[PDB]
């Protein structure tokens, strides 16, 4: 599914990401725009042997299990395939777990280079949510 | 901190009726409200996550709804295995907090 | 499958440090998210803190910095250290994973001048 911006904003807000552990809404929308261009089916093979799945590019070394990555820890107890869905629920549930660590949103490299220090609330402006 | 208030504090029910327990949050916490059951001489057991998400292995008669500040947990026809304490908790902010609990008892 | 278990003293003197251990079987404690919760007499539950994947920790400010949570990768246990206890620390302590789906059984720790 490739989500619209406003459409992603209102979905994420239904899924409880506005102000979750200190990150405002715009953070999440911006992250998804640079991490996967709002495409729920996006996948990226990493050089280390891991793959990044879905709209928030969740990594198979640490968070989900794709059955093909060496020191796989599966910290979100979920097959990676579950994050390639139009329903964002499992992606959000895992993302909520990832950000509850002291690194916060810094786990997401695109958000880190393109979102942190930017007016991230621009991403939810001009939307009915 | 986010204070979570539960009502009623006590609820008596004859097995087979339906019941719903509230949990109100002092601030909006989105969908970040979970529910637990605690029977006597036992550990709390996760029933519902993220306001309405079902959890594998727990009876389907339990269900939750709400968002923002108002959440409810419903029990379709209380079975006698259901009596005990019910607690809600939020994970939106740090410190995580629990509500005061509701006691569910045979009438 | 995951199994958790608390252990330690059931009786402590005021002002000492209460130390608790949680043994995990069925999964490496390394990297995972682990917590401690307590239930006071009168059913109040207090979330005490958690350790996470990077090793960062989050502690309830109600504990005013007398808490430490620590893990030892080789024995596959993680710990609770609570300094200067008082009678207000009397309670049932539980160990549990962050997700809330595996809890240990609990351990009553009473703080008394004895």
């Amino acid at each position: 599914k490739v989500f619209g911006r406003c459409e992603l904003a209102a979905a994420m807000k239904r899924h409880g990401l506005d102000n979750y552990r200190g990150y405002s809404l715009g953070n999440w929308v911006c992250a998804a725009k640079f991490e996967s261009n709002f495409n729920t089916q996006a996948t990226n093979r990493n050089t280390d042997g891991s793959t990044d799945y879905g709209i928030l590019q969740i990594n198979s070394r640490w968070w989900c299990n794709d059955g093909r990555t060496p020191g796989s820890r599966n910290l979100c107890n979920i097959p990676c395939s579950a994050l390639l869905s139009s329903d964002i629920t499992a992606s959000v549930n895992c993302a909520k777990k990832i950000v509850s660590d002291g690194n916060g949103m810094n786990a997401w490299v695109a958000w880190r280079n393109r979102c942190k220090g930017t007016d991230v609330q621009a991403w939810i402006r001009g939307c009915r949510l | 901190d986010i204070v979570l208030t539960q009502s009623p504090a006590t609820l008596s029910v004859t097995p087979g009726n339906s019941v719903s327990l509230s949990c109100r949050a002092s601030q909006s916490i989105g969908n970040n409200l979970h529910w637990y059951q605690q029977k006597s001489h036992e550990s709390p057991r996760l029933l519902i996550k993220y306001a309405s998400q079902s959890i594998s292995g727990i009876p389907s008669r339990f269900s939750g709804s709400g968002s923002g500040t108002d959440f409810t947990l419903s029990i379709n026809s209380v079975e006698t295995e259901d009596f005990g304490m019910y607690f809600c908790q939020q994970s939106n902010s740090w410190p995580y907090t629990f509500g005061g609990g509701t006691k569910l008892e045979i009438k | 499958d995951v199994q958790l278990q608390e252990s330690g003293p059931s009786l402590v003197k005021p002002s000492q440090t209460l130390s608790l251990t949680c043994s995990v079987t069925g999964d490496s404690i390394t990297s995972a998210y682990w917590s401690w919760i307590r239930k006071f007499p009168g059913n109040r539950l207090e979330y005490m803190g958690y350790v996470s994947y990077s090793g960062s920790t989050y502690y309830n400010p109600s504990l005013k910095s007398r808490i430490s949570i620590t893990r030892d990768t080789s024995k596959n246990q993680y710990y609770l250290d609570l300094n200067s206890v008082t009678t207000e620390d009397t309670a049932t302590y539980y160990c549990a994973n962050w997700d809330g789906d595996y809890w240990g059984q609990g351990t009553l720790v009473t703080v008394s001048a004895a």
